[PDB]
């Protein structure tokens, strides 16, 4: 399987005074901290979520975020002045990295407007995407004369990330490997026609997010069946539901028939 | 966290060199700094990296993909890039500020000497008295000068001179002594000598 | 500018000891003091992250340092070390990456008894006529002689002007009997030119030695010469043998 | 003003009236940020309720689950209200028991 570190921020400036930065950080799946507004530092929600960092470092970590969050809305104000923007803001970044034992490690750092990309960061520096305004290239000019920041920032996604993506599966290789096994039952819901009634699969309680379910004819695997979303449960497990429009005499005699990762061979079969 | 380097290398001039350094206990948050030091002067950054090769306008730095060994290459060496050469590891974090140097390589740059011609010349004083100076010159590169089993006769080391608007280079060292038995013929050991090195007339007029 | 430390070169007496300076240009937290004796590494006395803190390096011991300010961070000497005569270099320290940067140095030499100062004695030799005839080149040797310490610097002068190419003078001075602790010193140069050039009796060659010794203000009591910090000079003039 | 929620509901484990369960709420796939969401019971708001930190997709769109415990009856109704900027009244979207 492959675990990416995703870091995601979200900063929404209302007004000239109003403004708040929350943010978060997933490793696969599953969260590993959380950053809020209200805190002073970034919370970690494992017993592993220090990876293999001393203390020492991981406070100076925490010391650099909590300079980023306050000089980012200080710059993202004064960009607002100078370049004549309108204060119904929204910006979102997310930037991470993915270790290869094959040597060939993945950076990434992109930054959004108003739920459209504007800009990201690429070598040593930032670039604008083609669909960007204008005024973009001129903020793009100013980032770029930081050179602690550009330097910095090139530390974190070419250094420091690789090496916490590797301490974090070592500390949580266990609760990554974990299996939870799922539980099925049946009812009926929104029926279609007169006729036509509509039964529905519901499977919940899953770990490994992968996951197959689908209707059939005793073996004889229908395409009427037509799956939704994967939803999360409060458990960090998963809940999908599984749904199929017959009518009520091609409906004596079908199942619902599950495959996950966690149960060995058998699969749950749920008959009418 | 610490390096290792040869203590010494020797490259001739108007070529590019490569100065090798071992550190297998880096990690992935440390710095890779080179400097330099010329003799009697302060040291000087050169470049640094991290993670990716990298280029200036006179060196290059370049990573092993395993990280635990690296090369700085001057890409066109000549006669001033003589030196020390310090490689250095930073912490990223920046924790511990021992910022302690090695020992470092030292590099000797040759010239490269189109017609050799060893001859070792006598030089009176300026009408001032009988004072004697030995000159060896005009020799490869390759040889190199030791000094005398006496105590009372001194020798330099070699000397690169560069006379330009002729476009010549030439090796020289100088040999001096009070003592009574001291003549240029034996001034230098006959081991540092080529078998067809010039010695002229002592007669000197 | 950057880094300055002065002067170049400072000699004072055992027990009339020293504090030396080093002040900064532009902005930066961190200071660092090395050491260094001939054809050895860089060695770390003291280092001092910010103001109103410093922290001991591994040659600390009998040296001590004080960072009242950010622009300076001096150096004493006076706490009895083992080899007080040595080159001493100045750093500094920014920001990640955390490049460092040095001064021009500064050189101390304290001899290790009384005012045992000589100046040198310059003597130019004029080329010889063997090589005239064998390379078309002839070649003048300058000889400085029995001077201390080795606070010299030594040039080239052809009609009244300055010269360096052709020029060659040893990296390092020579000591004359390597037994003493103090003792005297000699230094070797070249410059070459053309046979016609030499054959020529109206140029004229002067080997020029700049010599850096004790202070008039210092008490001295001898039918010598004070040996102050003078230049000692020798010349020769050109001839068609 | 830009990208609408989408509003979706269900159990925890199968609903049996009087055997503890979860009621959740999630909604997601909608842009700006700023939204209020309501778990009902029976019409009123319920208070004793929880949420996941807000995160978003990687088309930039939001999402959010809001979750409280409850014990299913034949005689209690529930439901999901929100209310974001692009809505004109506020949405209630209902829990299907059967
Ligand atoms: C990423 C690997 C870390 C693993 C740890 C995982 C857990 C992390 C915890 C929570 C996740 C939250 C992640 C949020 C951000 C992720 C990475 C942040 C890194 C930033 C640090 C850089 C240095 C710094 O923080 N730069 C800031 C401070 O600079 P400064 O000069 O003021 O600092 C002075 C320090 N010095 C010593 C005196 C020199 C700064 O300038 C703001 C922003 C710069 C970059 C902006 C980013 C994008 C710009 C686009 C906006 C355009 C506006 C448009 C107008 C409408
Ligand atoms: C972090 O990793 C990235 C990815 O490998 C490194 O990016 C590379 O950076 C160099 C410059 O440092 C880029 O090439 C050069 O750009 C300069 C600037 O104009 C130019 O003078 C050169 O001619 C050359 O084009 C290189 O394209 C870039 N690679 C990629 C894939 O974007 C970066 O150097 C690493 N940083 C650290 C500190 O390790
Ligand atoms: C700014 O926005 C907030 C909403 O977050 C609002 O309550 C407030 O009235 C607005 N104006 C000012 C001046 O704060
Ligand atoms: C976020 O934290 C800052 C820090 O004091 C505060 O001023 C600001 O009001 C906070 N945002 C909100 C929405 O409360
Ligand atoms: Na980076």
């Amino acid at each position: 399987r492959l675990f990416p570190l995703r870091c995601l921020q979200i900063s929404s400036f209302a007004n000239s005074s109003w403004t708040r930065t929350d943010g978060l950080a997933w490793l696969g799946e599953l969260q590993t901290h959380s950053w809020s507004n209200d805190s002073d530092t970034v919370r970690s929600l494992k017993p592993w979520s220090q990876g293999t960092f001393s203390d020492q470092q991981w406070e100076t970590l925490q010391h650099i975020f909590r300079v980023y969050r306050s000089s980012f809305t200080r710059d993202v104000k004064e960009f607002a002045k100078m370049l004549r923007l309108s204060y119904p803001l929204e910006l979102q970044v997310s930037a991470g990295c993915e270790v290869h034992p094959g040597n060939a490690s993945n950076n990434f750092f992109h930054v959004a407007f108003q739920g459209k990309d504007i800009l990201s960061f690429q070598g040593t520096s930032w670039e604008p995407t083609q669909e960007a305004p204008l005024w973009v290239n001129l903020a793009i000019q100013v980032l770029n004369q930081d050179k602690w920041t550009r330097e910095t920032v090139q530390w974190l996604l070419n250094g420091t990330c690789p090496q916490f993506v590797s301490g974090l599966l070592e500390s949580g290789k266990s609760e990554l490997k974990k299996q939870v096994k799922p539980k099925a039952w049946l009812s009926r819901g929104p029926s279609p026609g007169p006729g036509r009634l509509l039964l529905v699969c519901h499977v919940s309680g899953f770990y490994p997010k992968p996951v197959w379910v689908k209707w059939m004819r005793g073996e004889q695997e229908q395409q009427g069946t037509q799956p939704g979303d994967i939803l999360p449960n409060a458990d960090e497990t998963w809940y999908l539901r599984a749904t199929l429009d017959v009518v009520a005499g091609e409906a004596a005699g079908l199942s619902c028939r599950v495959k996950h990762s966690s149960l060995e061979g058998q699969d749950i079969v749920l008959y009418w | 966290a610490k390096t290792t380097q040869p203590n010494s290398m020797e490259s001739n001039e108007e070529e590019p060199v490569h100065l090798p350094c071992n550190h297998s206990t880096i990690s992935g948050t440390d710095y890779i700094h080179w400097y330099r030091q010329l003799p009697s002067q302060g040291p000087e950054y050169v470049i640094h990296g991290l993670t990716s090769n990298v280029n200036n306008r006179m060196a290059s730095l370049a990573i092993a993909e395993d990280r635990k060994s690296s090369t700085l290459i001057l890409h066109r060496a000549t006669l001033r890039d003589a030196a020390v050469y310090y490689c250095i590891l930073r912490d990223g974090w920046g924790g511990t500020y021992k910022y302690i140097f090695g020992t470092g390589t030292r590099l000797k740059v040759l010239a490269n000497i189109q017609n050799p011609d060893p001859a070792v010349y006598q030089l009176r004083d300026s009408k001032s008295s009988d004072k004697s100076v030995c000159l060896f010159t005009d020799f490869d590169s390759q040889t190199n000068v030791s000094q005398s089993k006496d105590s009372d006769v001194y020798i330099t080391d070699k000397c690169v001179l560069d006379m330009r608007s002729m476009d010549f280079k030439s090796n020289s060292a100088v040999a001096w002594s009070n003592k009574s038995d001291f003549a240029c013929a034996n001034a230098f050991n006959n081991s540092i000598i080529p078998e067809d090195t010039f010695f002229p007339s002592p007669e000197s007029s | 500018g950057g880094i300055t430390q002065s002067p170049k070169y400072l000699f004072r007496k055992e027990g009339q000891n020293v504090t030396l300076s080093c002040e900064q240009n532009l902005n930066h937290d961190a200071m660092y003091w090395y050491r260094q004796d001939p054809g050895q590494g860089l060695r770390l006395i003291y280092y001092s992250q910010i103001v109103n803190d410093f922290q001991k390096g591994d040659i600390a011991e009998g040296y001590s340092v004080s960072r009242e300010k950010k622009e300076s961070f001096p150096l004493t000497v006076t706490s009895a070390q083992k080899n007080p005569t040595a080159f001493y270099l100045c750093a500094t320290s920014v920001g990640r990456p955390y490049e460092q940067y040095f001064g021009p140095g500064t050189r101390l030499t304290v001899t290790e008894d009384l005012k045992n100062v000589f100046p040198p004695e310059v003597a130019v030799f004029e080329p010889s006529e063997a090589e005239i005839s064998h390379t078309q080149k002839a070649t003048l040797v300058c000889l400085a002689t029995g001077f201390y310490p080795d606070h010299v610097e030594l040039s080239w002068w052809v009609n009244g002007k300055e010269v360096h190419s052709g020029v060659c003078t040893d990296p390092q001075p020579l000591k004359e009997q390597p037994a003493l602790n103090d003792s005297r010193y000699a230094l070797s140069s070249r410059l070459r030119v053309s046979a016609t050039f030499w054959q020529n009796p109206r140029n004229h060659f002067r080997c020029q030695v700049q010599f850096y010794g004790l202070s008039e203000n210092d008490e001295w009591t001898q039918d010598r010469a004070k040996p102050v910090t003078q230049i000692v000079s020798a010349e020769a003039w050109g001839r068609a043998d | 003003i830009q990208r609408t929620p989408k509003i979706q509901v269900y159990s925890r484990h199968p609903a049996e009236n009087g055997k503890s369960n979860f009621l959740n709420c999630y909604v997601s796939g909608f842009h700006p940020s700023d939204i209020e969401v309501d778990l009902l019971k029976n019409g009123e708001r319920i208070e004793k309720v929880e949420h996941s930190d807000l995160s978003f997709s990687k088309d930039w769109s939001f999402y959010l689950l809001y979750y409280t415990e409850f014990t299913p009856t034949e005689k209690d109704e529930y439901a999901c209200r929100v209310n974001h900027v692009t809505l004109s009244q506020p949405k209630i979207v209902k829990w299907d028991r059967d």
